[PDB]
RNA sequence: AACUAAUCCUAGCCCUAGCCCUACAAAUAUAAUUAUACUAUUAUAUAAAUCAAAACAUUUAUAAAAGUAUUGGAGAAAGAAAUUCGUAAGGAGCUAUAGAACUAGUAAAGGGAAAGAUGAAAGACUAAUUAAAAGUAAGAACAAGCAAAGAUUAAACCUUGUACCUUUUGCAUAAUGAACUAACUAGAAAACUUCUAACUAAAAGAAUUACAGCUAGAAACCCCGAAACCAAAC
RNA sequence: CACCAACUUCCUAAACUUAAAUUGGGUUAAUCUAUAACUUUAUAGAUGCAACACUGUUAGUAUGAGUAACAAGAAUUCCAAU
């Protein structure tokens, strides 16, 4: 077998969508 | 299992789906928006800083609103934000004294007020604070129209607002009947609150009433399939003629 | 007691399957990955105990906080009653 | 309920699967309708069994157990007519064959050729051999009652062939009840008073 | 090769993961299930107490800062913040006394079970497998005796020996408990220390300690049983 | 005018000193996992891991005991007969 690729996180800025219900409130604060 | 959305979001999902979405946008905005009633029995902290216990340093502060009970009779009357305060009291305003179960009653009254827009005098439950507001509002009609629902604190007052708004919106001759010249003055006097007829209808409507009203608006008798096929057949034949 | 009168069928197990063969791989992600991802981040399981461990009361209390709003009403009441017994046992005995 | 050679609901089946029986269920690999390729009357070759390598015609298929039954094949011997006066007569009794134990036969060349399902111009699904591709037509099986349709002779209470095929319906805006009235001239002038449905 | 019996493996369950959700006729709320008029028509209070405080009375929970300050018959206990920080099908589970009470909510509120086993094929006469529980049979007994031991040519004779557990006291001729077979049936926590190692005036993968400290690991404290008490239905 | 009798003591082979809450240390049955072994074993990691006894629970079978105990008018030529 060949080992699975090492996990890689998504890089760069990610802006949460305010309208989305799932996104938490703290991610929408001006401090964020 | 575990619900993807918390229980509080269930209400949000219901509002966002079904006939609730089909409700008029103007009415939906009125329901969605929340305006805090004017404080009457409690005051927010004047200063924004206080001494934290654990660190003994100045810290930001929070406000604890006093519990005030507004009975449904207020919704059937015109109360100026006054309400029943239910709770415990310390006799003589010292903590060292006994604790007594106390119900604090604002002085309640039933009084008659004249409405220029409705051209009728209405006898309703009212408080002294409302009467001062009416004078400050430059008329009883102004107070109903100017005051928001929460500050008004009256379903009947909101219902009165609904009637007044519709009366202004339609320029209905029902205002001051037999006096068209006087009718124009009232409309001009309260011209500021003239709004679209559709919005005025839904002002102050209860959720159950709104849902039934929307259902009645969208309910339509079954189409006889003979007629439907007639229209379809003609359209195809008309297209064929082209 | 009495015992079986028949022998179970023989069973053969492969010890070099991918799961066993690759067990433990990437466990040095932090040291070999510049510590960008801690090995605790690789834990998959119940949300309230991912990268965290505690006594039974702590695990139960953390479970309530994590999924309390998403738990059933009957389960929440049962969990509240269960927490009471756990709290008294550890904190009073 | 374990499916057996006995038809479900039969006396033998009831003995085979009594109400209180909770035997360890036998697991049968599910086969899709498209996947299944064996039908009654199909000539198939037995891959394994007592008569392995002998081509036979299917007569019964218990799809629940993936069983195909070939008459006169996979046969063990039992006694018919066993009684006090007589010992009995030995007869041929067939045993079920699992689907993997048989394969379809190419008509021109008699071999156990693997087949793939494909449609035809008419649209009817037909099995096609994976190698030496050819169409295996659906076999012809006599009616269960034994009645050949054409050979059948009308008995009492039986409509003649032409009578059944005759069409007398004329499209019109009248129901059967209304049409019956016109033919028999039923007329009713009384009217029900207003009824509030609720 | 003996009767009574016994044997078996799946019925299914359990926990997380994932996922929210937005899916016959006839009769019926009258007296439900009564084919058509009567008679207008309708739920829900702080959650409490129990409980803890060895009674009881105010009172008693149900990411880091931190279980700290504060609060509290200052006692059982309760307990923030400021300020930092937070992107994203499986089981070292059970396998018919186990696992859901379950094959089943089946056989006034409400309570709530018992059990099944052939093989590829029974359109092959329904399977075998076991000196295997206690109980019995095959094969009743023979002066003498906690039933055994030392023995012996010899089963019994000769010689020796006050049933067992618990409890009393380190004693019972006390006193409790036991027809027998099978299954089931009760010790759980890390504040500090020693021990085992890493690195060291530094140690811990953020929130911790330090003039040899610091980090990690290991190391611990049961079960069943009242009279009672209260809430909401019937 | 002795002999008998205790592991007291001696002797051959060995051994190195006599109550019970409590306390230190070394093993082990069973089950599962990791990795092996291959007539049923090893090294590690684990646990619903060992019952003659909780007014304990379920099932089987004894004992009392084949004991206590129990029951229909007559004849005939016959129970839908006299």
């Amino acid at each position: 077998y060949r080992a699975p690729p090492p996990p890689r996180r998504r890089p760069g800025p990610h802006s949460p969508d305010p309208e989305n219900l799932l996104t938490p409130r703290w991610q929408l604060t001006p401090r964020y | 299992p575990l619900h993807r959305y918390p229980v509080h979001l269930w209400q949000k999902l219901r509002l966002r789906q079904g006939i609730c979405a089909r409700l008029p946008a103007h009415f939906l905005r009125s329901l969605e928006e929340e305006r805090t009633p004017t404080p009457v029995h409690y005051k927010p902290h004047g200063t924004k800083f206080k001494i934290n216990p654990k660190n003994g340093q100045r810290e930001r502060v929070e406000d604890v609103p006093i519990p005030v009970h507004y009975p449904p009779e207020s919704q059937q009357g015109l109360w100026g934000g006054e309400g029943l305060i239910l709770g415990y009291r310390y006799a003589n305003n010292d903590k060292l004294s006994k604790r007594v179960k106390k119900v604090w009653k604002p002085q309640l009254f039933t009084r008659e007020l004249y409405s220029e827009i409705l051209d009728k005098k209405f006898t309703v439950t009212v408080t002294m604070r409302t009467l001062d507001l009416i004078d400050e509002a430059y008329g009883f009609d102004f107070y109903i129209l100017k005051t928001p629902k929460e500050d008004l604190g009256s379903k009947f007052g909101m219902d009165l607002k609904r009637g007044m708004l519709l009366r202004l919106a339609r320029q209905d001759p029902h205002l001051h009947p037999e006096n068209p010249e006087r009718r124009a003055a009232i409309y001009d006097k309260y011209r500021s609150f003239v709004i679209p007829e559709a919005e005025a209808e839904w002002v102050g409507l209860t959720l159950e009433e709104a849902l039934e009203k929307q259902r009645l608006l969208e309910e339509k008798d079954p189409v006889p399939l003979f007629k439907v096929y007639v229209e379809e057949l003609v359209q195809r034949l008309q297209e064929q003629v082209l | 007691a009495f015992v079986r009168l028949t022998l179970p069928p023989p069973k053969v197990v492969d010890r070099w399957n991918e799961k066993r063969a690759l067990f433990g791989v990437y466990d040095n992600i932090g040291i070999l990955g510049n510590f960008e991802k801690h090995p605790k981040e690789l834990i998959k399981g119940p949300v309230w105990l991912r990268g965290w461990r505690g006594n039974e009361l702590q695990r139960c209390v953390r479970k309530k906080k994590f999924v309390g709003n998403r738990m059933f009403i009957e389960d929440l009441h049962n969990l509240n009653k269960r927490i009471s017994y756990l709290y008294k046992h550890f904190n009073r005995h | 309920y374990r499916y057996g050679m006995s038809r479900p609901g039969s006396i033998a089946d009831k003995r085979k699967n009594p109400p209180w029986s909770r035997r360890r269920p036998v697991v049968v690999e599910p086969i899709s309708d498209e996947d299944w390729h064996l039908f009654c009357g199909d000539m198939v070759e037995i891959l394994e069994g007592k008569d392995a390598g002998k081509q036979g015609k299917v007569v019964q298929v218990v799809r629940q157990r993936n069983w195909v039954v070939l008459e006169g094949l996979n046969t063990h011997y039992r006694y018919i007519g066993r009684t006090k006066d007589h010992r009995g007569t030995m007869i041929a009794s067939e045993a079920p064959l699992l689907h993997h134990q048989v394969k379809l036969v190419d008509p021109v060349d008699r071999k156990p050729t693997e087949i793939q399902w494909r449609f035809t111009e008419a649209g009817e699904r037909v099995r096609v051999s994976t190698r030496s591709g050819r169409i295996i037509p659906k076999p012809e099986f006599p009616r269960a009652d034994g009645i050949v349709p054409e050979t059948w002779t009308d008995g009492p209470k039986d409509t003649s062939v032409e009578d059944a095929l005759e069409r007398t319906y004329v499209p019109r805006l009248k129901t059967l009840e209304e049409d019956v009235m016109e033919a028999m001239g039923i007329q009713e002038t009384r009217r029900f008073k207003k009824v509030y449905w609720y």
